[PDB]
């Protein structure tokens, strides 16, 4: 059902403001900012201080379970070893520092494999 | 300009352009002085690009 | 009250101006309650009258 | 050299004809500029890339003016020479045509010298004439053609106390023996680092472009933005690296900081353009910047990614400018607000202002996008931070592009139909060599 | 409704014709005069400037902070590419005589 | 069809009539075109509200709020539906 | 049969967006469009039996090299692996069906070709991108979808709002492809090749993972980048169904699991974080296609957990896609045909009784909806227990956080899904629309669509689907009662008394505000200020009077 | 105006005041932007911190 | 458009009333649009009471010194002082001027004569003794006949 | 609170915006009508407590409060028909506005169609 009768946009009459280039006229009402919420009412009237101060608390309280974890639990608290594999096998699944078959605690050389399995960032000379 | 000059050079013990900067640099204040304010930092710039420049 | 130099230099620390003439603004529609709100615990949040308007009703 | 003079006589006869034929006039105009893309049709054809990295060498005796073709100076004629002919097809007066023959006569000259003091000679021996373009008496801007002028000749003044200083002391002006001799390579360095850095737009002394490429009529807008920023990178590429190389190095800190600050301002300070035509202006500087790194990285192909950045820019940013200067003369503004609803008034115009706005955008199928690839990879061998800077404000120039397409293209139709068949007959060139280079440009 | 063209091409420019000549001014827009004005104050924006507090303070802290910001950064990349090529100290602009262009016939 | 986009001037008066007699307070025989809302039809402002929002139902419509003010009576209501394209 | 998967879309859609069009009318753009979707779909089907199923990979020599400058050399040369079979199989299913609906849904648009000729360029584009076999042609078709994508959001060049969505996601987009750039320079820098299977990593210098893991959550609307999907809903139907089952949001999961060069921890947070935003996104919303893009953010999530899991993950993942693909179009498909049926509405309030829609879009609504929430012995079903018993028995103690949000995030999943189809049928009409359209054509897609999906579990998409992980009893039975309870929860329709909750939920937690604000209005005034106050200020020369 | 009675006139006005943002509140959030879009060169600079430092302790050690 | 009145001359008929330096009244008719200066050559005046503008791409432009009464001061349009045609002007009034100025002191290169300039009555005010060039100075003497509207061309060169 | 063009409307006209305004957020707020119905017999009702008030403090004092509870409650997702302002369907496909047509412009004043200098 197209061609439904639209209203325009009357041309401005009064001197133009010196930032005007953040309204989106397309020529049709009504306009729009450059961007949503940039200026004017919010929908529900809600501010960037309410929000900020929601979020203050909600993302602690998601990050928190995150940091217990991984700093008051380790691999032992699974009741199983990771997939086994013979030895000319595992040594090349291994290698991959993403391979999640370094945290067998049973491993001969464990330490050791979880040594070479940090991350660095800028590459070494 | 000369007194400044000479003694930051022998402040420094050494000889560069950094005390013909420091000379400039007061001498502009000393003109710039009790001004309107643009002035008080545009004419040390002045005086010490062209002690710059004479180095 | 020496001639100077500067006497000669148009220096950039004169206030622009603006006019009082009405500026224009773009209609837009209109919002019949768009007071900013900014608290997150409101009594209006437990207001009787929301609750015999809104949960009481059967 | 003979068949050089010989075009450059038959050129000049165009004043020789009388007005009264109008039709013979603009044959002539036309078939003047359309010769020597042929005859670098045939350069081409005759090069050798097994040869020797300079081919086709001819000096006039000691009058200095030493000409030599590399693979640079080669492709740029070519995008030179297939631009030019789309200006004469945009204008309409003797005196024009004139301008135009002498700005191509001299750009081709220096395209192919060898020699520093012929560079200075004839590159700025046209700097009158785009005085006498820009601030045309009924809708140019005097100020522009002033700003320019004041520009390049006071890099040029710069300049010349160097290019002496080295002549004296390897007693010559030859680049091949200028580059074999112990030179004070400081003053020389800082002399061709200011004036490549007037003529290439970068930051602060770049402030004339914005004014001069508006103020100009089509042809002459379409003549600098493809043109005269590439004389700048073809100036480094031709001299400074193969003359002073330990200036080059001590100053690739300040150049390379000044390139990216000049980058990331010219970027932010687009979006706050309200006109289209400056709006393309503020957009041949990140380009710039971007192919004066490149060259300056030095790291595994510089000159050949450089290259092929200066031939995507003067390929896509003169269809820019042919749309803007389309839609100005046909609808005698170029104020932003005043274009709208754009697509169903000019359908291929508007699909081309689309094309080429992605062009400038650096998308796939299209030579821009293997170009800052090249470039970014050369920008990264040397450090990935430089490449980093240049990798995360892509999505920066593409902001104020789409928003400037979509404003002026969508909405409510209002404003000029469709482009004519001479302006897709303008048009055409750009696209079809855009489409060449972004499939196949190599076998 | 004018006649610019004969029955057999040959554009007549109809300068006595009642009716008006369809020409190239023809889709020409019809100026706002607010809009002109912001359009000169715009491209004559340069008679604004001023050194008042805002000025000075945005000027200082963004463009002359990321000025410095960007040349230290260029400093540490190059040093580093320097360190990480198996180079010694070399001379930047001002830097003291030193090593510089490490020669192709020295293995590093 | 019928209309410029616009519909007959007797399904809308039918409509209209039709939507008016839903109240308790209202005799059937007192409603008909061009009826005074208050001073006629007793009504209160809360009900030409509501009125309002149920036409609003029955045609589809969104009425801006300064037209919803100007409406008090029936035959009012009637030739604003009459100049409305977007009415169902 | 081989080069038909690709280059027939793409030689469909030029004719389509050629002046040939002109000559035809949209009665044979609507033939030809479909006729070439159906023949690349018979090759995709004939590729796809023959490399699942006899292992045969081919290598194709295309158009030569594109460029190969220095030690860089990228050829126009595509490859057929599993992977990329599985890719062209789903994304031809899908997009043949997507086009058999959008020849009836648009009929009475005025450019309905134009559309047609972009839906062929999305979907061969598509194709370039599958068919990669470096990485400079995976560019290649990530921008091209990217610009299909754009184009086809604002095919209604006539609302300002679907301008502005499509200016974000662009934007949005960008961001994320530069990151994709830089992660492909350093890729290339280490490795020397573009050819993944000249690609074999054991430890990089992460750089790598965290640039490409950030490009990916660009186009896979994950976390921090979820904001453009909903509001693409203002493009047609067909765009949505097509972007959101089986391309663009597809290719970031895609290029993850072809590479299998990420970080664990970091991808299992980012995907455990997005798939609990947007199971709290779907449920607080009276919005249909805005519940449905929130959804597919979910299946995103879930994805990107299974391929942080491990290379069996990566492959549960890819086998997720491919379930998910076809019944998320068939959602799509089947909330566009109620809202025709509704009379434009697109709004879940004015809805209810079964007088609206035809039988078949109900049923297919129906088992659509069985089978994304995982009803027992169903195609999502077997996808999405086999990523959560093996994310049950994970190696990584942050994984047991993933888990709990995962199965929080399924029951809201089951939740906001029969909150759905309760709005729609089971609720009495509050609505006046009912023009129940019974066209043949959707009604077939919907028929491909629901049989892809018995596909799906009659033929299993790996070997991994009956390979049983040993758990306890009620573990395995742990996600079907958790959706049985949030069938009760909708089948109850109930809320709570906790409003600001409710309003901090519906606004998707204030995200485009802050973006809003933080970001953008600072690069307007940082671009004022370099303008204003430097060029004609500070970098102005002005004049001397006299 | 032959459409306001049916979408509304112009009579509302838009309460915008078209105002460059707070200089303080403008600094902080270029410098959020700027620390979370250019995490790689903190990274790097880092990474040399803890290099170097190692270096120190090493020579440090070393010589005694 | 409808039965408006025919365009004549009369409705842009500016007449204004000047005084010679040895006092005698002249009537003077003058066009809306155009300099009073460019009139007053028309009129007959001797070239001596004539010079050249002393600005920058104006110095073909002929004006007379003139005296301008109370009421007439706000029809004079505006001139920056600080403008670079404001320097012309200052160096106009510092050279051909010097002790012969008077606040009613104005150049009629500035005016442009309009409605309300009908009935003005304005006189000629003295100059000191200048030269330009070669071609064009004055002796400080106004005995002369020659016409300024008689000179073919106005060479600045 | 309202807003300042609401703060002008006359008293009877305020509280009629009121209601009519609390109507449509209960619309929006509500899961369906039929949910509705319940809600707006007790607002009604509620206003029906108020009709007899005559001392204006209290009045206006009433009238705030529950401009205040209004504006609280600010629906995110108004329900709003697709083809008006605000709605989905609005400004899809519109009435090509009259647009002239120069025909044959290359024929016109042909080797003179450049540009002057
Ligand atoms: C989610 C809900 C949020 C809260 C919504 C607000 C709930 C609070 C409502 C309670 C407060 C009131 O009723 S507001 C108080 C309204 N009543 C009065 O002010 C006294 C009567 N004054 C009059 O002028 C007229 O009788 C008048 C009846 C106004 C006009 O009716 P008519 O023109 O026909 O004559």
């Amino acid at each position: 059902g197209a061609g439904a009768p639209v209203k325009l946009a009357p041309r401005p009459d009064k001197p133009l403001p010196t930032w005007y280039e953040l309204w989106w006229d397309n020529g049709y009402y009504p306009g729009q900012p450059a961007a949503d919420f940039m200026f004017g009412a919010w929908p529900g009237n809600m501010t960037e201080t309410y929000y900020l101060r929601f979020w203050s608390v909600f993302g602690l309280a998601l990050a928190a379970p995150f940091y217990y974890v991984a700093n008051f639990t380790d691999e032992t608290r699974m009741p199983m070893v990771p997939q086994q594999y013979p030895a000319e096998v595992r040594d090349v699944l291994v290698q991959r520092r993403n391979s999640m078959l370094k945290h067998d605690f049973s491993a001969p050389d464990f330490k050791e494999v979880k040594d070479r399995a940090k991350i660095y960032w800028t590459p070494m000379y | 300009f000369s007194f400044t000059d000479a003694t930051v050079e022998n402040m420094r013990g050494k000889h560069d352009m950094t005390s013909g900067m420091v000379a400039g640099a007061v001498t502009g204040f000393l003109f710039g002085m009790g001004r309107p304010m643009p002035q008080p930092v545009a004419w040390p710039l002045a005086f010490a690009g062209a002690a710059v420049a004479a180095d | 009250s020496m001639k100077t130099l500067a006497d000669y230099i148009r220096w950039r620390n004169k206030e622009p101006i603006k006019a009082s003439v009405e500026e224009w603004r773009p209609p837009v529609p209109v919002i019949n309650y768009d007071k900013p709100q900014n608290d997150v615990l409101s009594a209006l949040d437990k207001d009787p009258i929301v609750r015999r308007v809104l949960i009481n009703p059967k | 050299m003979f068949i050089s003079v010989l075009l450059i006589l038959f050129a000049l006869c165009v004043t020789l004809i009388p007005e009264a034929h109008y039709h013979m006039v603009r044959v002539w105009s036309f078939v003047a500029t359309i010769i020597p893309m042929w005859v670098v049709t045939w350069m081409w054809w005759n090069f050798d890339a097994s040869g020797h990295g300079l081919q086709m060498l001819v000096i006039l005796g000691r009058s200095h003016l030493a000409f030599g073709i590399d693979g640079v100076a080669l492709s740029l004629m070519l995008l030179t020479t297939v631009l030019f002919p789309i200006c004469m097809m945009l204008l309409r007066t003797v005196a024009g045509f004139m301008t135009f023959i002498l700005l191509e006569v001299l750009v081709l000259s220096a395209l192919c010298v060898l020699d520093l003091l012929g560079f200075y000679i004839l590159f700025e021996a046209s700097l009158i004439l785009l005085f006498l373009l820009i601030g045309r008496a009924p809708y140019g801007s005097l100020e522009a053609a002033y700003k320019i002028v004041l520009y390049t000749m006071a890099g040029s003044l710069v300049l010349l106390p160097t290019l002496f200083m080295i002549y004296s002391e390897c007693g010559t002006t030859n680049v091949l023996y200028m580059t074999c001799a112990y030179n004070h390579q400081t003053v020389l360095g800082w002399g061709l680092l200011a004036v490549l850095a007037v003529k290439i737009p970068l930051m602060p002394v770049h402030l004339w472009l914005p004014e001069a490429h508006v103020a100009a009529p089509t042809a002459g807008s379409v003549l600098l933005a493809g043109v005269l920023l590439k004389l700048g990178g073809i100036g480094f590429l031709r001299f400074m690296l193969p003359v002073v190389p330990e200036f080059c190095v001590s100053v690739f800190p300040l150049v390379s900081t000044l390139c990216l600050v000049s980058f990331l301002f010219s970027t932010l300070s687009t979006l706050r353009q309200i006109d289209l035509k400056k709006i393309v202006a503020y957009s041949s500087i990140a380009h710039m910047s971007m192919v004066t790194l490149a060259i300056f990285s030095q790291s595994e192909f510089s000159a050949y990614s450089s290259s092929f950045l200066m031939i995507a820019h003067g390929l896509i940013s003169p269809a820019l400018f042919l749309i803007v200067g389309i839609l100005y003369d046909r609808a005698h503004t170029k104020f932003i607000l005043y274009f709208s609803g754009l697509g169903a008034s000019m359908p291929i115009g508007s699909t081309l202002f689309f094309l080429f706005t992605l062009g400038n955008l650096a998308f796939p199928l299209f030579p821009n996008f293997i170009a800052e690839v090249l470039c970014m990879v050369s920008i990264f061998a040397v450090h990935e931070l430089l490449a980093y800077v240049f990798c995360v404000c892509q999505v920066l120039g593409a902001a104020y592009g789409f928003w400037a397409f979509n404003r002026v293209v969508h909405g409510l139709p209002r404003g000029p139909a469709d482009v004519t068949r001479t302006e897709f007959h303008t048009v055409l060139p750009l696209l079809i060599g855009a489409v060449w280079l972004g499939i196949k440009p190599m076998a | 409704e004018a006649k610019q063209f004969t029955p057999d091409g040959k554009y007549m420019p109809g300068i006595f014709s009642k009716a008006k000549p369809l020409d190239r001014s023809t889709q020409w827009v019809h100026k706002n005069p607010y809009i002109e004005a912001w359009y000169y104050r715009r491209d004559h924006f340069e008679n604004e400037f001023v050194w008042n507090y805002r000025t000075t303070i945005e000027a200082l802290w963004f463009l002359g902070g990321f000025t410095a910001a960007a040349y230290a950064l260029s400093v540490f990349a190059f040093r580093q590419a320097d360190r990480r090529s198996g180079y010694p100290k070399r001379q930047i602009l001002g830097d003291e005589p030193a090593m510089v262009l490490p020669d192709e016939r020295q293995f590093y | 069809g019928f209309g410029g986009g616009f519909l007959d001037k007797d399904s809308v008066t039918e409509r209209v009539l039709h939507v008016t007699k839903h109240f308790e307070k209202i005799d059937a025989s007192k409603v008909s075109p061009a009826a005074s809302f208050e001073k006629d039809l007793g009504l209160d402002s809360l009900d030409v509200v509501e009125l309002v929002m149920a036409l609003e139902e029955e045609f589809g419509l969104e009425i801006p709020d300064a037209e919803a003010d100007k409406i008090a009576s029936v035959g009012d209501a009637i030739n604003y539906i009459c100049s409305n394209p977007m009415a169902k | 049969m081989f080069l038909l998967s690709v280059f027939f879309p793409l030689l469909g859609g030029l004719v389509n967006t050629s002046p040939i069009a002109r000559f035809l009318g949209h009665r044979g753009s609507s033939i030809i469009a479909i006729g070439c979707m159906v023949v690349a779909f018979i090759s995709s089907v004939v590729i796809y039996y023959e490399v699942v199923f006899m292992g045969c990979a081919v290598s194709v020599d295309v158009f030569g090299t594109w460029f190969s400058v220095g030690t860089f050399h990228a050829g126009w040369t595509f490859n057929f692996d599993l992977l990329t079979a599985n890719m062209l199989f789903t994304v031809t299913g899908v997009s043949m069906a997507v086009h058999m609906y959008a020849c009836d849904y648009m009929r009475q648009d005025p450019h309905l070709n134009l559309f047609l000729g972009y839906l062929s360029y999305f979907t061969g584009f598509m194709c370039v991108l599958v068919a990669a076999d470096n990485l400079l042609v995976m560019l290649v078709g990530w921008e091209g979808i990217g610009v299909c994508s754009y184009l086809l959001i604002g095919y209604w060049s006539h609302r300002l709002s679907a301008v502005k969505s499509a200016q974000k996601a662009i934007l949005v987009n960008r961001v994320s492809d530069g990151l994709l750039m830089w992660g492909v320079l350093w890729v290339w820098y280490h490795l020397g090749s573009l050819e993944y299977d000249l690609l074999n990593v054991y430890s990089a210098s992460g750089f790598v993972g965290l640039s490409i893991l950030i490009g990916a959550m660009g186009k896979s609307a994950q976390i921090l980048f979820h904001v453009w999907l909903a509001d693409a809903m203002e493009g047609p139907t067909p765009v949505s169904a097509l972007i959101h089952a089986a391309t663009l949001v597809t290719a970031g999961v895609y290029l993850l699991v072809r590479l299998h060069i990420h970080d664990e921890m970091f991808v299992i947070i980012v995907g455990s974080l997005t798939a609990f935003m947007a199971g709290v996104f779907g449920a607080t919303q009276s919005d249909l296609k805005r519940v449905i893009a929130y959804s597919t953010c979910s299946q995103l999530g879930y994805m990107m957990v299974s391929l942080g899991l491990g290379e069996t993950g990566g492959e549960a993942s890819m086998g997720h896609l491919m379930t998910h693909a076809s019944f998320k179009a068939a959602l799509f498909l089947a909330a566009g045909m109620v809202i025709s049926g509704n009379g434009g509405n697109q709004h879940i309030a004015r809805y209810g009784g079964s007088a609206h829609s035809a039988m078949f879009t109900m049923l297919t609504l129906m088992v659509a909806s069985l089978s994304l929430i995982g009803w027992p012995e169903l195609s999502g079903f077997y996808s999405k227990e086999t990523i959560l018993n093996l994310a049950a028995i994970c190696a990584d103690p942050i994984a047991d956080v993933a888990h709990t949000l995962l199965l929080l995030t399924a029951m809201l999943t089951s939740a906001y899904t029969t909150k759905l189809f309760y709005q729609c049928f089971m609720v009495d009409f509050s609505g006046s629309s009912v023009t129940p359209v019974r066209n043949v054509l959707p009604i077939l897609a919907m028929a491909i669509l629901l049989l892809d999906i018995m596909l799906k579990v009659w033929v299993g998409t790996n070997l991994l689907s009956g390979m049983l992980f040993f758990l306890p009893w009620g573990v395995k039975t742990l996600p079907f009662g958790l959706m049985v309870a949030g069938i009760l929860t909708a089948t109850a329709a109930v809320g709570s008394e906790r409003f600001t909750l409710i309003r901090f939920c519906g606004s998707r937690w204030g995200f485009d505000q802050l973006f809003a604000r933080s970001p953008v209005n600072p690069i307007f005034d940082l671009g004022r200020i370099t303008w204003a106050i430097g060029d004609r200020g500070l970098l102005s020369v002005g004049n001397l009077r006299a | 105006t032959s459409l306001d009675h049916v979408f509304g006139d112009n009579s509302n006005k838009l309460n915008y005041n078209f105002e460059p943002m707070g200089m303080g509140s403008l600094f902080i959030r270029t410098m959020v932007m700027v620390g979370v879009f250019f995490f790689p060169v903190f990274i790097m600079i880092n990474d040399d911190y803890k290099y170097t430092s190692f270096l120190d302790k090493v020579a440090a050690a070393k010589a005694a | 458009h409808g039965p408006a009145q025919t365009p004549t001359v009369f409705d842009k008929l500016v007449e204004v009333t000047v005084v010679d330096m040895n006092g005698i009244r002249h009537r003077v008719r003058g066009l809306q649009g155009q300099s009073l200066a460019q009139a007053l050559v028309e009129y007959g005046f001797p070239d001596t009471y004539f010079f050249p503008n002393m600005g920058f791409y104006t110095q073909h432009i002929v004006d007379a010194h003139v005296f301008v009464p109370k009421e007439f001061w706000g029809k004079v349009q505006n001139v920056d002082p600080e403008s670079d045609d404001g320097l012309a002007v200052k160096r106009m009034f510092r050279d051909i001027v010097q002790d012969y100025q008077r606040d009613t002191s104005f150049f009629a290169s500035y005016i442009t004569l309009g409605a309300e300039h009908n009935g003005m009555t304005v006189g000629i005010g003295p100059i000191k003794p200048w030269i330009l060039h070669s071609e064009w100075a004055f002796a400080g003497v106004h005995d002369s006949r020659n016409k300024q509207f008689d000179k073919p061309t106005v060479e600045i060169w | 609170m309202a807003s300042e063009v609401v703060l002008a409307l006359p008293h009877k006209l305020r509280v009629m915006r009121m209601y009519r305004t609390g109507l449509k957020e209960l619309i929006n707020w509500s899961a369906n009508r039929h949910e509705w119905y319940p809600r707006a017999y007790a607002l009604r009702q509620e206003f029906e407590d108020s009709k007899a008030l005559t001392d204006r403090e209290e009045i206006r004092k009433k009238l705030e409060h529950g401009e205040e509870l209004l504006a609280r409650f600010r629906h995110w997702e108004p329900l709003i028909k697709p083809e008006f302002v605000g709605g989905t369907a609005y400004s899809i496909n519109p009435a090509q506005p009259k647009l002239k047509f120069i025909p044959n412009y290359d024929a016109m004043d042909e080797y003179k169609k450049g540009d002057h200098l």
